[PDB]
RNA sequence: GGAAUCCGGUUAAGAUUCCGGAACCUGGAUAUGGAUUCUUCACGGUAACGUAACUGAAUGUGGAGACGUCGGCGCGAGCCCUGGGAGGAGUUAUCUUUUCUUCUUAACAGCUUAUCACCCCGGAAUUGGUUUAUCCGGAGAUGGGGUCUUAUGGCUGGAAGAGGCCAGCACCUUUGCUGGCUCCGGUGCGCUUGUGACGGCCCGUGAAAAUCCACAGGAAGGAAUAGUUUUCAUGCCAGGUCGUACUGAUAACCGCAGCAGGUCUCCAAGGUGAACAGCCUCUAGUUGAUAGAAUAAUGUAGAUAAGGGAAGUCGGCAAAAUAGAUCCGUAACUUCGGGAUAAGGAUUGGCUCUAAGGGUCGGGUACGAUCAACUUAGAACUGGUACGGACAAGGGGAAUCUG
């Protein structure tokens, strides 16, 4: 039953005004401000959320490692392994297709 | 207020001096017509307007 | 499971200045010792000693420092002996009695 | 059981607005939270989002289309008269 | 506000050359069930961190004062 | 929107600012170690992906910043409630293993930890899984095995040396000195709050930019008698300016004032009770408002009235009556949603019992031990027929005009 205050001259519940209230090695109640929580980064094509990417405020990615906002493939921290799965597919198919389409059009110059 | 810029803040520093009767040997000199402070302020009797 | 508990009290410090006697308080908290909510129901399970200057409970039943100071605190509330004779632990589980 | 008589989903509105003008909500409000049919993946997960918007659940395509159905009766005979006209172009 | 679980790692941190103190914490704790016993706690300041090596076997412990620097302001609790 | 600081102590008045300890960020130089290299610019995993590192300019792409509201559910934190134990204080005519209280762990860091999501094996109708809420599966379910996010929690370091509660000695003193103990649990439609997966709603779909990172690209620089790397570890330097006291209001603001007015917000204990209602208490804070003596009239505020019951009055104005919960019973009319708490009735305390509603554990390929809840129904007894016993708390109906 002890009530507690804001530590800073906001003293408005603002998002960037977060309280938990936390036990101090003095047996007395103090809040603790708690910044805003990261969100995981998001993949550029499917918008999912890639694993093995650690979700940290935008310029806490300075301090880490490559390790941490990476994985080891094409395309590591962007996209999430089945869109790259399914880039390569559609890059090898077409450029299939355009093998196929260029000689389809020489028979047609070639019997007409 | 409570929070201020300083050009706030120095005019309250110059009104803070100013909160001050006359130094009592200004009335014993010669031909001094002064009496008291007449211009004395107080902060719960007319407010700085800052 | 079973381990005994020793609560020993020092009852030097007044019977050397003659208010108290631990022969009537070692006789005191047999018959109010509460085991299993009735008293009269020790049956050697605990045991009350009186070494003449050191009073020692061993216990296996539920008994506690907390009601031993509760025991004492009422046995010197019934021969006035309050506001002279104090119960403190000087220990853990090892009590003693203060005059003055 | 069956918990309404005639108003549906619009006894939500309760007693209010004119008993015609829930009629013609209610002929909207079911075709607008119903379920439509995938063109795509031929699951039954389309549906709308805001006025004109159709998204389908999985494979997630997001597709046009009328603001309480999915394809009006207009854009549907649309999409087959410019299917007769581009026929009459490649014939 | 590190521990250092290697004991030949902790010998090779008290000669690099910014560690010029440390100390030597004992807490007297019990092994597990019963009886007390004797921990000590090496801790030595970096110029970044602190270093802290815990040594439960007290014999052990006695062999890690000698072993340590004859130049470090080591206090003793 | 945003780089990064916490604990303990100190003042007559300051503190996330001082002091002690312990961190992190930014900018900058930089030295050593680790890493890479004779296959020059790392290896492992089938894969999701892993890690102490593991070059990458122009330009391009992408993510973060970056986002509504409501509802229920899950989880965490703090608080509340409670058990044993170790201290202290109170009560003690009689009773009470009793009443109150201390039992705490910051930022930061290492290891571990999850819903969701994804990968591999397999190939499902006798359809299976699964939510409180019905959605998912040959576009690959259930199942077996794994990978990740680290909100969050656990352990360790920080760190017991601090803080707390006690005891024993000292003394015109600065004021001391020395001991202990600071431990292990339990519970939940609890309260506040954060969060996650969802669901409802919209002709409403609920900001931007600084800033940061990644990817693509491969310009370019690159070792073998010796280089390459400073997104890995440790090391070194500095971080300016301005604000920081106090009130925040029945006395610090605005109302000519020390004015019953007005003035944005955070925290938020116990009981009764559905309740952040009323009523009473704990912590904390006040005990301020010209007083003394009498108790005329008339006031203002609060009440009560025999019999009658609106006869008063422009008019039931004012007051009274009703009222919570449970069970029964509910009309005309209706836009079929309502009306409706319609109207109208009954019950309600205390005590002692009964019954029903649960959790976890061991079964080779029918049950039993044990633990923990307040909800509902019923029975007996009992009393000056009382029981929503204070508080709180609908008067109702038949119509007309009108929106």
């Amino acid at each position: 039953a002890q009530r507690v205050t804001f530590r800073r001259r906001n003293p408005y519940n603002t998002r960037s005004n977060k309280i938990k209230v936390v036990k101090t090695p003095g047996g007395i109640l103090r809040a603790q401000h708690v910044k805003k929580l990261a969100t995981r980064p998001k993949c550029g094509d499917c918008g999912s959320a890639l694993q093995g990417i650690s979700t940290l405020r935008p310029r806490q990615y300075a301090t880490v490692s490559k390790t941490h906002k990476t994985v080891s493939r094409a395309y590591g921290g962007s996209r999430c392994a089945n869109c790259v799965k399914e880039r390569i597919i559609r890059a090898f198919l077409i450029e299939e297709q355009k093998i196929v389409k260029k000689v389809v059009k020489e028979q047609t110059e070639a019997a007409k | 207020a409570a929070q201020k810029s300083f050009r706030i803040k120095q005019k309250m520093a110059k009104a803070k001096k100013q909160n001050r009767p006359l130094p009592q040997w200004i009335r014993l000199r010669t031909n001094n017509t002064i009496r008291y402070n007449a211009k004395r302020r107080n902060w719960r009797r007319t407010k700085m307007n800052i | 499971q079973k381990i005994a508990k020793t609560f020993t009290v020092d009852v030097s410090s007044p019977t050397e200045n003659g208010v108290f006697d631990p022969a009537s308080y070692a006789k005191y908290l047999i018959d109010h010792i509460k085991v299993e909510g009735a008293v009269g129901n020790l049956g050697n399970a605990v045991t009350v000693t009186e070494d003449g200057t050191v009073v020692t409970v061993v216990s296996t039943a539920k008994f506690s420092g907390k009601y031993l100071k509760y025991l004492t605190k009422k046995y010197l509330k019934k021969n006035q002996l309050r506001d002279w004779i104090r119960f403190v632990s000087t220990k853990t589980n090892e009590y003693r009695l203060a005059f003055y | 059981a069956k918990r309404t008589k005639k108003v549906g989903i619009t006894g939500k509105y309760g007693v209010r607005y004119g008993s015609s003008l829930r009629r013609q909500v209610k002929k909207l409000e079911i075709q607008q939270h119903a379920r439509y049919d995938c063109s795509f993946c031929g699951k039954k997960t389309v549906k709308r989002g805001a006025a004109g918007i159709w998204t389908c659940s999985c494979c997630k395509k997001t597709v046009a289309g009328g603001a309480y159905t999915v394809s009006t009766a207009a854009a549907a005979t649309v999409r087959s008269t410019i299917r007769r006209l581009r026929e009459m172009v490649e014939a | 506000a590190r521990e250092i679980t290697d004991i030949k790692q902790f010998l090779e941190l008290t000669r690099r050359a910014d560690v010029k103190t440390a100390t030597v914490k004992i807490n007297k704790k019990l092994n597990k069930a019963g009886k007390p016993f004797r921990q000590t706690k090496f801790k030595v300041r970096g110029s970044s961190s602190l270093y802290t090596l815990v040594i439960n076997d007290a014999g052990k412990a006695k062999k890690l004062i000698q072993s340590l620097p004859p130049t470090l302001k080591v206090n003793r609790l």
